[PDB]
């Protein structure tokens, strides 16, 4: 139950790796491959206790995105392929080819200048050099692409923050416009009601005043007659 | 002292390597990497008893073209890349300075979709998918070139046999003419 | 011997009658003015209660408008 | 020398202002301002022959209450402002500084709806209309106060008449008592 | 047939108002009222020679907004009220009502300390002073409001420009997003099509390679036979 | 040591009053005055455990504005005026001085009309009627002002909401601009070096 | 049958107010309301056995004048208002209201500076302050008017005595004038 | 002073060549070669008047990109190569050196299968045939490249549209920010004084 | 009835071509293409009165091998392609289709720097350069092949004659061996 | 000498015969491989043609969808 882990930061230790994938299952032994000089190779193999834990990790990391560090470097996992260096391809397994016995007849040599084997070995050498060149070119392009991504941490981070803030501000502006228009309508209705009430009040007051002045005139007339 | 040999022939064996690579000096062991099923992988591993023999072997199998079978496919010899999967980089080995502290600011957990972290998750995943595509394309080009060269084997062998036989025939005919004329002028 | 006393009594009686007449006129003016004032006061009270009733009715109409207005705001 | 007598009585004439203010001096011309229909506007316009007479008239009608007729409403007297519409604004008399050019960058014209000019002109028009509403509110307040003060004139008139009668009666009664007591005390001695 | 325009700028003059209001009809006289010093009073009178044109101008400046100057000072128009200065109310017209004659019977006077007329004139004078205070209050309030509204000459202009720009930028961003999404769909479908194409080419090339292999094998057989 | 609370909200309880005023201290008994027909009278009575807590509550409710429901109407708190309606004023508790004697010069009876007593009594009764009219006028003034302030419940609420939220939006806009220019100058200096 | 009687002098009694009002009916209980110091507040309470008796008392002291002191200050009666300070409004009646439950959802607070509630509590405080000023003004006006009516306690009495004396003298003089002219025409 | 135009657009008339190259100078004649059917060969010959004008048109189209219609395919212009099928090679024109007599040992006839002339003509013909196969291979390569370019035209057009409009949006956003901040510090420096 | 003749010697003439193809039927006109300088272009055209005569000439030089020169240079004949020079595509025929009108609306121009048209025209021009270099490569290859195959002219004749001498000497040896025994 | 010259000539003749046989078998080699290569090139050219026609119809369809939208 081993799952291949790669594209991992050079600061994650063995134990950080074992803690990160612990949530998928038990960790019998989690190790990141290292080279002679001691730096982590960025690729690791982690051994899980149970087959279902490894399969769950592979799936959930396949559809989802797993992370391990502050730097958003998603972890990509693939099933391991097992290789062996102490046991090779022994003869009892090897002699079984009918033609291998008749193929070995030539001793392994370096060919000779002018013979066909040498003249064709040169063509195979040219093909191998072309393959090496193409692999080097891909590796260089990629290192360049990863360095370009590393440069753009701050810019796109700030851009994301600014976009979120601008969207929030736009939402608040829309709410402000809605409240403003509704309040203005509210005030217009209140003002209309107030002016209607004022007109009614003025008319009623004029009526009461005309009655009062008529009553005063009658009092004055009766006073004059009594005099 | 270890070396990795690539592009081994279709029919390879442990003693095939031990005997072919024993001309460069005493060796301890060489193996042919095999997949789990039991098929050849096209890669080797050869070890030695010291540096100078192995370095001579690398220099000769680089400048030369070591065939180890009738099939004219020379091997590629490089120095084996020693990768350790035991020690790792434990805590008492990491520098643990302020470089790690800002690295160790969040726990290892999934990125929330529709966020900045998820956005670089998508970006890095696209980059890695492009990597897989490009490596596959290179392997594809090499596969087509290898198939073409393997099919032009027999035609090239026969053409070269014709060329060598014709050169031999020109030389022999010239020798016969010279040996006729020298005898005629002598007598 | 009773000359100065006779003149004094005559003048005092004349001005006492004058003062009595003026007091009667003052009383008449007082009562008439108080009647006028009372009529104006009752008119003020009647107009004030009518104003109160109109203002109360206008206020309940404003209340009804306000509650319907808030009901519309809640619905939207 | 001009004045501007305000709050005139409801029933006035050119010669009423010519005679009443004849007290403070010579009135060459006093002509109640009249509108088209012929009704009085409610203001006056008086011109004296000299300035010092006019200043004295302003001071007296300010500290005093120059009643005009029997209706007890004094006329407010204020100096007149000389609004000139003869010379108007000749073009060559404007300052024509950099401010004129700053204000004459673009010609007179309407405001295109939705522009900045129209949006700002809405604010100015709202300000002006609110000012007009305030002025009409002041006019309404003064009219209602004036009508109230005209209605209660009879009440105060009769109140003061009765108070004067009562004080006069008290004075007469005290005079009676004092003279009677004086006569008694002098005949006794 | 005249209109009373007000709210004028201090820097306007006769001919500006003559040429600005001439759009609606002919002009006979248009004078901007000036005080004793000649300084602009902010008001003017425009007496049209034509009544219908004057009414059209009144309406169009009423519902519409008219200006006279770079600073947005709308010009407001009301019909003029005529008051006759050098003629007024003669004696004869007043004496038509007989009741005027019982108002003049008391000669013009000052009122006297302690008389009811004095005690009432004091109340009238208090009312006059209160009215004066209210008028001064309104004048000061509107002077403050106008002086304030002059202060936002530039702030409102800046806000309007910024709003036009942000709306333009918003619709630009919307168009950009639409183009991005549509073109991304274009590219994705092109990519899937070419992937299918090269897969088909791959299978055909493999069948080709097998045919040439069987050629080689059968020919090797024949060469061995010969 | 008991205070009085006035201008209670429309919907109040003994419990609302004691739970609301318990923050200043322990409330021995808070009650809400009610009339016979179950309608609230708009007044309360609260008694604390002693002088210090009550004085603190009085000061804090005087200088503060203690709302006790969702309706923004603070309660005015005043010390209670205890009125002894049991002991009254017994004869033994009167000084019974010569002022008492000249007060007791005629038995308590009606004033016969047209005398001096009747005219003076009418003067005092007219004074009392004028006082009652004045109190009703003040009550009416306060009722009209209260109805005016109750109408502006919503207009003031919405205006304050709009003003507060517009200020918040302006602050957010300034924060965005400050952060954006900050980052711009950071990256400018960092790329320059 | 409760009568809220007020406008009384500080020298009245539980006895004087129960000896004066005992004419209208049987005395259930009449008490004067006194403050903490015991000094009369100038009010009282009076209840009667039969409500018919109390209503007659109200009408008689309303249309007429009831005087209880040598100093002629009338006794003014009104129906007594029923207010209880124990059985406040109960929750079983308070909670019947539908909007009460959503009215208490906000706890009793103190408002907070800048909030709308604190912005409006100030307007309520201003209204309460101006009401307090108006009530104080009315109370001081009544203090002035009553202390004035105390001042003319004696002057009005002397004027009334003088007026009755002068009317009596006028009647005497008229009668003597008629008698003297009768005797004169007799001669 | 004639010139020829190559890889001409698929839809074209004589008048397009007459007027399109008129910018370089006066054009006496301009023709678009057509087969027997009506499908023009994609080549065109223009008759100029002056040699300096011909040189100017040639090098201007060389370093420039003369786009002749909305289809964004420039036309490649090369000097006309003059072929003369009228004069030919009259017998007197031939130098008649000793090479010609050596070139004329035998009259033109066939080759008998088996004589050296035949086995050598076979080698010549094989050479010619392999040349024809190579030329057809080059034609096929160019055809399959130009079809791919015609396909990619639309994607290139849309990508360039997007790039231009995004750059314009960025420029105008920067203009907005510039104006806003500038107004900010100018109002600040006005209010501080 | 015309044929386009190529692979001609530098020392061919009009009359030589006429008399070479005259065996195949009457000739009307056969001319040799020459450049501006009048140099031989190695091409030519032969025109026959009757189409079947042209067909017989074409086939006879196709399956057969026809020589004009002592140097064994073959002649390759293929049917000529007719292209009118002075009569192009008239505009009236151009307007027949509905695409020319909607296609012509944009005037001839030169593209502007930064425009998509300029950017894409650059790729078109690069393709043109690639095509031209490929054509020059193929032309140089055939220059090499011609120059080479002219070099072994004497050597091939010498080895063929030597081979004939070896064969007839061998048959002489065979017949003499049969005679002596 | 004549014996040795005859042996050398005989060896040369045997070697020429062997060379001729090898050359002609290689001639059949080139014939067969070359004809198959031309056949397969024709097949691939045709396949690419029907490959490009599909792209053309996709382009016209996608442009029609562009104009409709």
């Amino acid at each position: 139950a081993a799952l291949s882990v790669r594209n991992l930061s050079p600061y994650v230790s063995n134990e950080l790796l074992e803690e990160a994938f612990s949530q998928f299952g038990p960790i019998e032994r989690a190790v990141v491959i290292v080279d002679d000089r001691g730096r982590s190779t960025g690729k690791g193999i982690v051994e899980f206790a149970s087959k279902p834990a490894a399969r769950k990790a592979f799936e959930r990391c396949s559809e989802g995105v797993f992370l391990l560090t502050t730097t958003p470097r998603p972890v990509i996992v693939e099933p391991l392929e097992q290789l062996d260096d102490e046991d090779g391809l022994p003869e009892k397994l090897a002699q079984k080819n009918p033609m291998y016995q008749k193929e070995r007849e030539t001793p392994p040599r370096f060919a000779q200048h002018g013979t066909f084997e040498y003249e064709y070995s040169q063509r195979w050498k040219s093909l191998d050099e072309m393959e090496k060149q193409q692999r080097e070119q891909v590796e260089k392009n990629m290192k360049d692409a990863k360095d370009k991504l590393e440069s753009e941490m701050e810019d796109a981070y700030h851009e994301h923050q600014a976009n979120l803030l601008r969207q929030d501000l736009m939402r608040r502006q829309e709410e402000l416009r809605r409240m403003e228009e509704l309040h203005s309508q509210e005030m217009q209705k209140r003002k209309e009601m107030q002016l209607r009430q004022e007109e009614e009040r003025r008319r009623r007051e004029e009526e009461m005043m005309i009655r009062q002045r008529e009553m005063e005139e009658q009092m004055r007339r009766q006073r004059e007659e009594s005099y | 002292a270890s070396l990795t040999v690539r592009n081994l022939p279709q029919y390879v064996s442990n003693e095939l390597l031990e005997e072919a690579f024993s001309v460069f000096g005493q060796v301890e062991r060489a193996v042919v990497i095999v997949d789990d099923r039991g098929r050849p992988s096209g890669k080797g591993i050869v070890e030695f008893s010291g540096k100078p023999a192995a370095r001579k072997a690398l220099d000769r199998c680089s400048e030369g073209s070591f065939l180890l079978t009738t099939f004219p496919r020379p091997v590629t010899v490089e120095p084996m890349d020693q990768l350790d999967d035991e020690e790792g980089l434990p805590e008492k080995l990491v520098i643990k300075n302020q470089q790690f502290h800002k690295e160790r600011e969040q726990p290892p957990r999934f990125a929330q979709p529709g966020s900045f972290e998820y956005e670089y998750a998508m970006r890095w995943k696209a980059l890695i998918e492009m990597e897989k595509q490009q490596q596959d394309q290179v392997d594809r080009n090499i596969k087509e070139a290898r198939e073409k060269l393997e099919m032009e084997m027999e035609a090239a062998r026969h053409e070269h046999q014709v060329m060598l036989m014709r050169q031999d025939l020109m030389r022999r005919q010239e020798e016969l003419r010279r040996m006729e004329e020298l005898h005629n002028q002598e007598v």
